[PDB]
């Protein structure tokens, strides 16, 4: 009828940053309705080895390097040098 | 080993689409090919002012309100053969993921488990002909890398995703 | 016409370094970086 997947989910405070290689800690919250509703529009896998053209490829979710957030826009452009 | 104090405060993150123009005396070149797939000689192309609305989306495994394919699901990477390379997918429809505070992430059962089988039709076999592919989960990892962590309304979430990638397609 | 493109740039490194540069003067924490 109506099966929505349901996802865990968790706000931390204390963070790896994607900036660099650092750890940052934020303020806990102070609304008490947060919400978002965004849509997936992509993603960003990752594939098992050890497997090379056989039967099976194994694939998991990735992400890290926010410039494969930026490329994933900027695929299709490129600057070239004007006289 | 740096510490800063800063007076953390608590604002709100809101994404402005950021165009990006021309830089200098240089020139930027818009591949016009619907389906340019990554790396190559584009044919139908030309030159543009600026790229068009981008919006800059922090977040993880999910690539979320940005530009769709249009004609079919386009899959992008350096080298298909090094396993340790990322793949982006660009998706043909857009999917819904609603969440709260109150710690939960819900999407639509039906609309994401065909989305999936669409990127199926095309894993790294390169569009292969046919063979089982099988979507996991993460191996293991910081928190960020491991969940869909991405801001929502200024706080960062950390939404445990084994339920969108633990399946099996051929 | 018949140009070539890939998996390098435009503003990846660009925009990276405006976002972070922009994620610094909006969600201001209590950072910590190892040197």
């Amino acid at each position: 009828g109506s099966d929505t997947i349901t996802l865990p989910c968790r706000i931390k405070q204390i963070i790896n940053m994607w900036q660099k290689v650092g750890k940052a800690m934020y303020a806990p919250p102070i609304s008490g309705q947060i919400r978002c509703s965004s849509n997936i529009t992509g993603l960003l896998l990752t594939r098992d080895g050890g497997n090379s053209n056989n039967e099976s490829e194994i694939f998991r979710p990735g992400g890290g390097d926010m410039r494969d957030n930026w490329r994933s826009e900027l695929y299709k452009y490129k600057v070239v040098k004007i006289e | 080993t740096s510490v800063i104090t800063q007076a953390c405060p608590k604002v709100s993150f809101e994404p402005i689409p950021i165009h990006y123009c021309a830089p200098a005396g240089f020139a930027i070149l818009k591949c016009n090919n619907k389906t340019f797939n990554g790396t190559g000689p584009c044919t139908n192309v030309s030159t543009v002012q600026c790229t068009h609305g981008i919006r800059p989306v922090v977040s993880t495994q999910l690539l979320l309100n940005g530009s769709l394919a249009e004609e079919e699901v386009v899959i992008r990477s350096v080298n298909f053969t090094d396993n340790a390379k990322t793949i982006i997918v660009q998706l043909n429809t857009s999917v819904e993921i609603n969440c709260t505070g109150a710690g939960h992430c819900n999407i639509s059962r039906a609309k994401w488990n065909n989305t999936l089988k669409q990127i199926a039709s095309k894993l790294r076999e390169q569009f292969g002909n046919n063979k089982t592919i099988i979507f996991k989960q993460s191996s293991g990892g910081d928190p960020e890398i491991v969940t869909h962590s991405f801001n929502c309304g200024g706080e960062f979430f950390y939404c445990n995703s084994t339920q969108l990638f633990n399946s099996t397609w051929f | 016409t018949e140009n070539f493109n890939m998996w390098k740039n435009d503003m990846v490194e660009q925009m990276h370094e405006d976002i972070i540069s922009l994620w610094d003067q909006s969600l201001k924490p209590c950072v910590k970086l190892t040197p």
